[PDB]
C-alpha cells in the first residue's frame, strides 16, 4: 500500500497523460467542425429576399 | 475563337458510370463518349453527356466503330426533352493520344462542327487538373509539314452553376470551402511544392529522355521558347528588389502591431475575469 | 400477409440526375423514370435515371407513350445497361410534395408490374442551397386499415427518418400515406475522383498561377482592405475607450450582445496573410 | 454599385444582384427593368411608354 501506490499510481500517469493527444484532438476538430457548421448556417443567407415592416 | 470552357463534373462522373457498368469483362478499353454543351456563346459549358458503343482492335489502330442512327435517336430525344443543348464534340478516357483519334473525330469534324477534345485518365491518380480541351484546328507549320489536324490546348475549368456544388457537398461532408485563414492557406503553402514537383519532375524524366533518345520530329521549334521562357529569369541579384523587401517587410512589421495591439486588447477581458471572477467565487463560495 | 423493412439505396447518378432534373424542373409538370435490380426483397438498388419530354397535360397515365418507354428502354438493353424499371419520379413545385388522386391513381396503375413501385419528388424550387435533403414515397395496402399501418421492423431508422418533420405533410396526410428511409452509397472510385475532382475544382491549373497574385497583391490591393481594417478596428477601440467606464461601475450582467473579441480575431486572421505569403515571396524570390 | 432594390408591379419589393453579362449603363437607378423568376436575375431592361 505505501510502496504500491508509485507503481499503482503510474496506471493513473498513463491514463492521464494520455489525454493530451485526445483534447489536442478534439480542441483541433470540434474548431474545423464550429466553421464549417458556421459557413453552412451564414450560406442560408442569401441576396434575394423581400422586404418588410 | 474559344479563350476558356466550362465542363461540369456531371460528365467525368459519367465516365465513373463509364468505369462501374464495365461488368469485370477484362477489355476497360478507351470508351469514346458523344461530348454536349452549348456552341452559341462563346464559352463552352457543358451540361450533360451520353455514350456510344466504342470499339477497337488489337492490333491495327486504325479501327474505330462508332454509330449514326444511335447518335441521331440520343440527340433527337434528348434535343426533344432539351433543346437549350446540342452537339459539340466528343471525348475519350484513353490517357494516350493514338494516330486513329483524326479518323474518330473527322466523323464529327464532317457531319458535326468543330468538336473538341478532352483527355483524362482511367486511374485517379493525376494530381493535376484530369480536363484538358485540345480544339481540332489546322495550323500553318513554318518548317513546311503538310497541314494536319493539331490539338491545341484550350485552359478549362471545373464549376457547377447551382445545384451540382450543393450535391457534391452533401455526398462528401468532408471537403471544406475557402475558409481563408491559417489551415486553407498553409495547406496549400505545405503541398504546393509537391503539386509543381510531380508534375514537373515526371515531365523533366520523359523531355530529357527525347532530348538525346528522340525521333520524328516532334516540332523542336517551341523548345527555343520552352528554354528561351526558362532563361527570362537570368538569376537576378535582387539589387534593385531591396526597397521592395523594405515595403513588404514594412507591411510585416504593420502586421506585428496589428497583431501585438489587437491581441493586447483581447486580453482585457481574459486578465480580468481571470481575477474579478476567481477572487468572488471564492470569497462567496463558502 | 408479410412485410419486411426495405431501404433505398441512392448513388451519386439518381442524385445528380434529380439536381439537373431540378435545375430543369420548370412549374410544368415533368415525367420521369428510374431504373435498378432486383436482388432480395428488403433492397433496392437504382443506377440508371433519365429524364421525360414535357407534355401539356402533365403527369398522367396518357403522357406516358408506351412505343417511346419501351423502345427506350430496348436501346438501353442493346447497350451496356441490363436493368429493369423500379419507378418513376416527378416535381411538385409550389403546392408541396404531396401527391394528389392523379399521382396515386397512376401510381396505383403504375404499381401493377413493380410490387416496390419506389416514387421519389424533387422540390429544389423553394428548398435552400443549404440542404437537399429528399425523401422518398410509398403507397400503403387499402386492406391493411383493419390491421397495423406499417408492420415494418428495425424502428431505429425512423429517428433519421423524422428529419422532415413538417408539422402538415407528414401527420397532415400521413392517412394511408407513408414514407421510408435513404441512405447514400460511395466507393474509392467516386471518393477519390470526385474528392480531387472537386478539390482541383477549388484549386488553380498548375496550382502555382494564382498564388503570386496575391502574394503580389498584398501590396497594391490588400493595403487598402488593412488601412480600412484599421479604420474598422479604431471604430471599435472609440467605444473600447467607453467600455473601461461601465465595467468600471457596475460589473454585474451584460447588456451588449456584441462581443467585440472574435471580430478581431479574423481581422487578424484576415492579418496573417502576409506573414504566410512573405515565405511563400522568400520561395519565389530563393528559388 | 453592385446589388440595389426593385419595386414590383404587383406591390411586394424584393432585391436582386448583377449579371455578369451586362453593365452598370442601364444600372442606374430611374429605368424600368426585368427580373426573372430563377434566382431573381436580370436580362434586360424594359423602356417605358
Ligand atoms: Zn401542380
Amino acid at each position: 500500500d505505501l510502496y504500491s501506490r508509485y507503481k499503482k499510481l503510474q496506471q493513473e500517469l498513463e491514463f492521464l497523460e494520455v489525454q493530451e493527444e485526445y483534447i489536442k484532438d478534439e480542441q483541433k476538430n470540434l474548431k474545423k467542425e464550429f466553421l464549417h457548421a458556421q459557413e453552412e448556417v451564414k450560406r442560408i443567407q442569401s441576396i434575394p429576399l423581400v422586404i418588410g415592416q | 475563337a474559344v479563350q476558356k470552357v466550362v465542363v461540369h463534373p456531371l460528365v467525368l462522373l459519367s465516365v465513373v458510370d463509364h468505369f462501374n457498368r464495365i461488368g469485370k469483362v477484362g477489355n476497360q478499353k478507351r470508351v469514346v463518349g458523344v461530348l454536349l454543351g452549348s456552341w452559341q456563346k462563346k464559352v463552352l459549358d457543358v451540361s450533360n453527356s451520353f455514350a456510344v458503343p466504342f470499339d477497337e482492335d488489337d492490333k491495327d489502330d486504325s479501327v474505330w466503330f462508332l454509330d449514326h442512327d444511335y447518335l441521331e435517336n440520343m440527340y433527337g430525344m434528348f434535343k426533344k426533352v432539351n433543346a437549350r443543348e446540342r452537339i459539340v464534340g466528343w471525348y475519350h478516357t484513353g490517357p494516350k493520344l493514338h494516330k486513329n483519334d483524326i479518323a474518330i473525330n473527322e466523323l464529327m469534324k464532317r457531319y458535326c462542327p468543330n468538336s473538341v477534345l478532352v483527355i483524362i485518365d482511367v486511374k485517379p491518380k493525376d494530381l493535376g487538373l484530369p480536363t484538358e480541351a485540345y480544339i481540332s484546328v489546322e495550323e500553318v507549320h513554318d518548317d513546311g509539314t503538310p497541314t494536319s489536324k493539331t490539338f491545341e490546348h484550350v485552359t478549362s475549368e471545373i464549376g457547377a452553376e447551382e445545384a451540382e456544388e450543393v450535391g457534391v457537398e452533401h455526398l462528401l461532408r468532408d471537403i471544406k470551402d475557402t475558409t481563408v485563414g491559417t489551415l486553407s492557406q498553409r495547406i496549400t503553402n505545405q503541398v504546393h511544392g509537391l503539386k509543381g514537383l510531380n508534375s514537373k519532375l515526371l515531365d523533366i524524366r520523359s523531355y530529357l529522355e527525347k532530348v538525346a533518345t528522340g525521333k520524328l520530329p516532334i516540332n523542336h521549334q517551341i523548345i527555343y521558347q520552352l528554354q528561351d521562357v526558362f532563361n527570362l529569369l537570368p538569376d537576378v541579384s535582387l539589387q534593385e528588389f531591396v526597397k521592395a523587401f523594405y515595403l513588404k517587410t514594412n507591411d510585416q512589421m504593420v502586421v506585428v502591431y496589428l497583431a501585438s495591439l489587437i491581441r493586447s486588447v483581447v486580453a482585457l477581458h481574459n486578465l480580468i475575469n481571470n481575477k474579478i471572477a476567481n477572487r468572488d467565487a471564492e470569497k462567496k463560495e463558502g | 400477409a408479410v412485410d419486411t423493412a426495405e431501404q433505398v439505396y441512392i448513388s451519386s447518378l439518381a442524385l445528380l440526375k434529380m439536381l439537373k432534373h431540378g435545375r430543369a424542373g420548370v412549374p410544368m409538370e415533368v415525367m420521369g423514370l428510374m431504373l435498378g435490380e432486383f436482388v432480395d426483397d428488403y433492397t433496392v438498388r437504382v443506377i440508371d435515371v433519365f429524364a421525360m419530354p414535357q407534355s401539356g397535360t402533365g403527369v398522367s397515365v396518357e403522357a406516358v407513350d408506351p412505343v417511346f418507354q419501351a423502345k427506350m428502354l430496348d436501346m438501353l438493353k442493346q447497350t451496356g445497361r441490363p436493368e429493369m424499371v423500379v419507378g418513376w419520379y416527378h416535381s411538385h413545385p409550389g403546392f408541396g410534395c404531396w401527391l394528389s388522386g392523379v399521382d396515386i391513381n397512376t401510381q396505383q396503375s403504375f404499381e401493377a408490374l413493380s410490387e416496390r413501385a419506389v416514387a421519389v419528388v424533387v422540390d429544389p424550387i423553394q428548398s435552400v442551397k443549404g440542404k437537399v435533403v429528399i425523401d422518398a414515397f410509398r403507397l400503403i395496402n387499402a386492406n391493411m386499415m383493419v390491421l397495423g399501418h406499417e408492420p415494418r421492423q428495425t424502428t431505429s431508422n425512423l429517428g433519421h427518418l423524422n428529419k422532415p418533420s413538417i408539422q402538415a405533410l407528414i401527420h397532415g396526410l400521413n392517412r394511408h400515406y407513408y414514407s421510408i428511409t435513404i441512405n447514400y452509397r460511395k466507393n474509392e472510385l467516386e471518393q477519390k475522383m470526385l474528392l480531387n475532382l472537386h478539390k482541383k475544382s477549388w484549386m488553380e491549373g498548375l496550382t502555382l498561377q494564382d498564388y503570386s497574385e496575391h502574394c503580389k497583391h498584398n501590396e497594391s490591393v490588400v493595403k487598402e482592405m488593412l488601412e480600412l481594417a484599421k479604420n474598422y478596428n479604431k471604430a471599435v477601440e472609440e467605444e473600447d475607450k467607453m467600455t473601461p467606464e461601465q465595467l468600471a461601475i457596475k460589473n454585474v450582467g451584460k447588456q451588449d450582445p456584441k462581443r467585440h473579441l472574435e471580430e478581431h480575431v479574423d481581422v487578424l486572421m484576415t492579418s496573417n496573410i502576409v506573414q504566410c505569403l512573405a515565405a511563400m515571396l522568400d520561395t519565389v524570390v530563393f528559388k | 454599385e453592385e446589388k440595389f432594390i426593385v419595386k414590383a408591379t404587383n406591390g411586394p419589393r424584393y432585391v436582386v444582384g448583377c449579371r455578369r453579362q451586362l453593365d452598370k449603363s442601364k444600372l442606374k437607378p430611374g429605368t424600368r427593368v426585368a427580373l426573372d423568376m430563377t434566382t431573381l436575375t436580370i436580362m434586360r431592361y424594359l423602356p417605358r411608354e
